[PDB]
RNA sequence: GGGUUCUAACUCAGGUAUAACAAUACCGAGGACAAUGUAUGGUGGGUAGUUUGACUGGGGCGGUCU
RNA sequence: UUUAUUAAAAACACAGCACUCUGCAAACACGAAAGUGGACGUAUAGGGUGUGAUGCCUGCCCGGUGCUGGAAGGUUAAUU
RNA sequence: GGGUCAGCGACUUAUAUUCUGUAGCAAGGUUAACCGUUUAGGGGAGCCGUAGGGAAACCGAGUCUUAAUAGGGCGUAGUUGCAGGGUAUAGACCCGAAACCGAGUGAUCUAUCCAUGAGCAGGUUGAAAGUGCCGUAACAGGCACCGGAGGACCGAACCCACUGUCGUUGAAAAGCCAGGGGAUGACUUGUGGAUAGGGGUGAAAGGCUAAUCAAACUCGGUGAUAGCUGGUUCUCCC
RNA sequence: CCUGUAUUCGAAACAUUAGCGUUAACAUAUUAAGUAGGGCGGGACACGAGAAAUCCUGUCUGAAGAUGGGGGGACCAUCC
RNA sequence: GCUUCGGGGAGGCGGCAAUAUCCUGUGAUCCGGAGAUUUCUGAAUGGGGAAACCCACUUACCAUAAGGUAGGUAUCUUGAAGAAGCGAACGAGGGGAAGUGAAACAUCUCAGUACCCUUAGGAAAAGACAUCAAAUGAGAUUCCCCAAGUA
């Protein structure tokens, strides 16, 4: 059973990175929503 | 377009006379190739002088 | 963009209205054309993306007047 | 009242120069056509929003609705 | 090759055949446009459709709906 | 429908309007916003009642229709607060959809593709081509050697999933065992990347798109709507 | 009983508010044309093209300019 | 946690959470004003990047070794000065649904609402009549109560 999740830090960092979020304008809005909510972990 | 003739050209008029031409004819051929000037006071004075 | 520089015309929004009076959102685009205007004061052709009303404004006011208006407005 | 011709608008997803794209200058090829903006007739399940009644010895079918 | 997790098959695909479109800025497709694939290809090439190795073959009908060509006549929008 | 107990749980609020009760004034009643050293006082704009008839002009205890002055139709104690019953607009007594729309997150699973690497024990079979000999007028043809093609054969790893038992609150939200198919290819696999929802991808099953697919997931419109189901809590009297 | 309350009150330093003074940045029209109005298609006006006044404009057009022009809900005349 | 300027006068070295060494009338702890220091990431701005990491160039000085100290090196706009990014609601503008109601549904409603985008200020917008009115005429804009659920 190759299960749904299979971790790879390189792909995880590229897909959910802080820099990737900053690159797109919309992702900055997601980061701002995390900050407004007060979540400690903004990004993986 | 009202325009002053800078040279004889067929079927339009004499030298210096003010004619009415189609806007395309006046804008694309005559004025760009220096055969006429737009009809304004500042150009009629220039030509008459 | 699809904007007339001389007069600032840009796409308008409106409705396509059917005979049954159904409404659908639509756009009204300006009659924009590329035209090389001859300018004697600089002895050169300047290419503008201009509307038909813009070309009429060139005809009525002069390329020099319109060009100085654009330079005051900004982009040149 | 239609055609033919021309070029100067316009086009080149053609050549040369511009380091490369693009633009520009010239040449060349088209040319008042093409293309685009508004209006307008046609076509258009390609895509949408919907409708497709009731009675009924279950429903459908048949029959009926004043 | 296929319905991951009740169907592996006669289903899909397949080489082969046929029709049709496309002269290149091709047709076709994504995209609002730019820009792309087609293709740094050029009718022995590319797209769509149907059939499905091979052997023997593939009869009749254009009335209906499509497609191709034609405009003699009727009708016909904005506009004027 | 409820395993039992304890706690929470469903007719409310705002405004408008009608009727009733009560209180103050009474052919009159009352102010709103605002001012206000603000529950006082001021503020008469405005609202209801006191007159109706007709579509209206218009008239008025009358008026409309009509040629009619006949006939006929319609006519000839309220108001402001408080409280209560009902209704109207809002979620409107509470809970409950499958759905639709907007914006974002997803190709670490899976579908295809792109780039770059890796893997396929062992054993067989013997195409074209080639060499030599004979032979042909030259062709052709025949034999022997050689050769190593194949979406070629048998069979492990690897990939798959045809049959049966077991398991089915499983060791496992799809497995184990015994058999089975491919196994140099249209093959398998590692890493990175590309295609995003009426969209993608699909050798096509409406298959797959993060255990979710005839339209993914998250949030928002949203307390969607539900002529439907369920529930709706103290007492006594007529 | 303590901290408090009524009452009276302190600022070296910095902020803020107002008044005045001064500086340096910008601005300083001179009566209004592609404008009013009009055709087509839409939109907003309580107003859904309606007899539809009034406003905005994508397209095509286009004045008078004070002896003139706009409005007064189609429209004409008078009046404001 | 440091310096300074004021307040204060006997305790104190933040809390879980105490212990030890200690400080404090040479005014400590504590409060208020100002200043200094302020690693790295983040608009991040020397280039790059998988945020808290990699690699640099250059000016001056110092060292003689394989370095240290202080700076400069993003982009855009305007002609050296600005801007970028973040953050409640309100304002203005550019786009703009559908559930729903009509007991169906397409006009209509929902509604110019939700949502997306852009951009300010303490407010914004509007604002002085090419506005109403037709009464003896009034005299910008904005908001509240009526007019009136009337036309």
């Amino acid at each position: 059973m190759k299960r749904t999740f299979q971790p790879s830090v390189i792909k995880r960092k590229r897909t959910h990175g802080f820099r990737a979020r900053m690159a797109t304008k919309k992702g900055r809005q997601v980061l701002a929503r995390r900050r407004a909510k007060g979540r400690h972990r903004l990004t993986v | 377009m009202q325009i002053i003739l800078l040279q004889r050209i067929v079927n339009l008029g004499k030298l210096g006379e003010t004619v009415d031409v189609k806007p395309g004819y006046g804008r694309n051929f005559l004025i760009p190739l220096g055969k006429a000037l737009p009809a304004t006071a500042a150009n009629i004075e220039k030509f008459e002088a | 963009s699809r904007v007339c520089q001389v007069t600032g015309k840009r796409p308008m929004v409106g409705n396509n209205v059917s005979h049954a009076n159904n409404k659908t959102r639509r756009r009204f685009l300006p009659n924009l054309h590329h035209h090389r205007f001859w300018v004697e004061s600089e002895n050169r052709f300047v290419r503008l993306r201009i509307s038909t009303k813009g070309m009429r404004i060139i005809d009525k006011l002069g390329i020099d007047k319109v060009l100085v208006d654009l330079r005051a407005q900004g982009q040149k």
